[PDB]
């Protein structure tokens, strides 16, 4: 205190390694969307379960070939057909029907001509194939698209919609997965307001709480609400062991600094024998940021404790926490997608690896997107982290149109 | 990997 | 009836053209993520309220120049001052504290030297100020964030965190956004059982229903669940009625191609009255694609029926219902994200335009991503959608490498 | 803006 | 054709 | 230095 400046990538790493993985539960497959499965899943039944048209046409024997055919029936999406089909013979069939015994191929509508259909025209009686159907022709044989016994899913397979239509398919409809973190945000500083409130005298809104809150929410993760809470140690340690108590994470912005009534760090290693692994981090913005971890009873939890400026608050969030909690909810590689993108606009350098807030726009047809930095583009918000490189005696500056890496923290 | 910006390469 | 192939072109400007914008109500800003507001927001109070110490260290008079000073106090966050600073007197101050009378600048601390504190150590008593300070330096003065009566975020934004942090900011708690569509979705198929369902003779279970609820719910909208519907007309008209009464979108799957039990398109003109404007698409897959929309007392329904294949499905919910369901709820140009990405594999062109699931991969410091089909990758989800030209006289094949269009369908 | 992917240029 | 050197296209 | 033709490099 003041505690050693960190490297950016040594502070990024160390919140990785120090992280845990949350523990498993069951879920039903609906709420499988952005879960991590902690098991393989396996198919118990052949798809299709019986051998399936490919087409709407008619069930044949292709030793038959071409020729003129008494269509003895249907096979009807859903019903297992109880006719043979026999030389000179066949059945209509739908897409998805089952093949009826005594046929091998099936010769689709377009191959074929009507000859013969009943009074009422409600019922075909014979027909013309018009081709030599190759063997198998146009079926799904039984477990063509998956059999039974085969591994579908593995664990470690990070869920979207495809993954939890493959669970309806195979009917595995419970599935082990990672927990969620459940993340505790508080605000801290005696000059804050509510939102609701209208200013008084020397304050300020709150608006960190509302902006980390809405960012650990938009990765869909449940979140708690801890308030406002006072520069003073009896307050700052009350509120932290009830995040303690109610989460798995617990971040707090404001009070890192080194000013006289900045006491989150005392609080952290003194009241609440944290860990602190870093206290200050060489970066722009974020000088402050502060990580901690708190192992209790053999379950870790881990404290964000984020500088109060509110542009610090967000990019640091960005940064740490929400690789954190990928981390947090079984996801095997945490790291964020970094894309190349072009400068919109000249940029000075600093000492400090430096981070701002962007718009990624991709252009007719050029390969590269732009990155415009926010400090009609104001009616889209931030989806990428400009990701600038320390200044150098070569580099003290960067140009409109040079290729720069984005982190990606938006989703259009 | 890292999580600070490359220098733009051929230059 | 057999409906008219429409050029990909043309159905998708067409769903973009007749899809309505849903009407405003007002909401509570913590709940704004994804909303599009439907009011200019304005500033009722400045941003800093009084001139803010950019720094910690000390309010002075820029005239008294450097030297050796007595401290009259402290001005503390959250609390305004009531002593005036008089020549060769400072007041300590912290980041975002107010300025007392009588100060005009602000040093920081490393500027400083203290010269004397409290037998207790509590209390800095004089210090040394070894610089000259600028006028107004290390000052927000009053408004120099946020003006009070500016408009701080315009009608048409579409919102994020980093918004409803400004709606914080500035106390604006309710605000006018478009209402989000409400979209119900139905499977048919007398071959279909139900995810939880052991499989019977000639059924397979309902994938569709789960992969496009979870496709619908990704993007932030409200789903109803309609079932498992039976391949006949009136128990069709009777699901998309409940439909109708209880949702702004319907989305079918299955029974949309020419076979004999394939029954969506007569219901959804004869029984309920529905415009269809295209029936065929000239793409793959989805050649049966079916855009309808029924008016009912000034309000818009709009219908999609969807093929029953499962691939189809879950593509042409990404390539027709997405962008429909972004308009509705007030996204000025709904039109989904294009990217250019190298091609993983060699593909052969079809005489339609071709559409593909795919992940999308940044490899080391290479400028564009990997495209690779979904036809270690397993552990991750879909995140784009291959967009195929179709094939020419010039082009029949495309290579390994060759730069193509992919739509943004994840959220990395 | 064309829904349908384009042909690769410069080729 | 120019003789006179163009500047970057798109930039 | 090689007077023999490459390859194209990532591909
Ligand atoms: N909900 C669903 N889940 C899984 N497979 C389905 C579903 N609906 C239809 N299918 C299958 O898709 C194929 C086409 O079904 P069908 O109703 O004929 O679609 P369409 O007439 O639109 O082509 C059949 O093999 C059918 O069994
Ligand atoms: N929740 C918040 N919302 C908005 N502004 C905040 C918030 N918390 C802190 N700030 C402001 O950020 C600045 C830095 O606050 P401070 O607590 O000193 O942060 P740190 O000690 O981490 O630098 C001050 O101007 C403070 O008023
Ligand atoms: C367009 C305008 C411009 O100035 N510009 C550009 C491109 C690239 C560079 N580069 C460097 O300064 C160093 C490497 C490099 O590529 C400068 C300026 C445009 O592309
Ligand atoms: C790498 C391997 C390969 O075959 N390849 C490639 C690139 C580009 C093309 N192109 C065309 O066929 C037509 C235009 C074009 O760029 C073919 C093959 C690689 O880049
Ligand atoms: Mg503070
Ligand atoms: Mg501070
Ligand atoms: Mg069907
Ligand atoms: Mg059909």
């Amino acid at each position: 205190s003041p505690f050693p400046l960190t490297s950016m990538d040594k502070a990024f790493i160390t919140v990785l390694e120090m992280t845990p993985v949350l523990g498993t539960e069951i879920i039903n497959y609906r709420d499988g969307m952005g879960r991590v499965l902690a098991q393989d899943v396996y198919a118990k039944d052949n798809l299709p379960p019986f051998p399936a048209s490919v087409k709407d046409g008619y069930a044949v024997r292709a030793a038959d070939g071409p020729g003129d055919r008494f269509i003895i029936g249907e096979s009807q999406a859903g019903e297992q057909p109880t006719q043979t089909v026999m030389p000179g013979q066949v059945m209509r069939v739908t897409t998805g029907a089952p093949i009826p015994c005594g046929a091998d191929a099936v010769v689709q509508v377009e191959d074929t001509e009507l000859i013969r259909e009943s009074d009422d025209g409600t019922e075909e009686l014979e027909v013309r194939i018009l081709v030599q159907a190759r063997p198998g022709q146009d079926i799904r044989p039984i477990g063509h698209d998956i059999k039974r016994g085969e591994c579908v899913l593995a664990k470690g397979t990070h869920m979207g919609p495809s993954e939890i239509g493959l669970l309806a398919t195979v009917g595995v409809t419970e599935v082990e997965v990672n927990k969620f973190p459940v993340v505790a945000v508080m605000s801290t500083g005696n000059e804050l307001l509510n939102p609701e409130d209208d200013l008084l005298p020397g304050k300020i809104r709150d608006s960190n709480r509302s902006t980390l809150l809405a960012t650990i929410q938009e990765h869909g993760y449940p979140t708690i609400n801890l308030g406002i809470v006072g520069d003073n140690p009896d307050d700052l340690l009350n509120a932290l062991n009830e995040g303690i108590s109610r989460a798995d994470v617990i971040i707090t912005s404001g009070g890192v600094s080194m000013g006289e009534k900045d006491y989150l760090k005392q609080v952290l290693d003194i009241d609440l024998h944290a860990q602190i692994h870093f206290g200050r981090v060489f970066m722009k913005p974020g000088l402050p940021t502060t990580f901690a971890t708190l192992d209790i009873d053999g379950v870790r939890k881990i404290i964000f404790a984020l500088p109060g400026n509110p542009v610090s608050a967000v990019v640091t969030c960005n940064l740490f926490v929400v690789p954190a909690l990928r981390k947090m909810q079984g996801i095997l590689d945490p790291r964020p997608t970094i894309i190349k993108a072009r400068l919109s606009c000249d940029v000075k350098l600093d000492p400090r690896p430096e981070y701002h807030r962007c718009i990624l726009t991709w252009h007719h047809q050029e390969p590269l997107p732009w990155a415009q930095s926010t400090g009609l583009m104001s009616m889209r918000s931030a989806n990428g982290l400009l990701m600038l490189p320390p200044k150098t005696e070569q580099y003290v500056e960067l140009h409109k149109g040079e290729v720069v890496d984005v982190m990606v923290i938006g989703r259009l | 990997f890292s999580i600070v910006g490359s220098l733009p390469r051929d230059c």
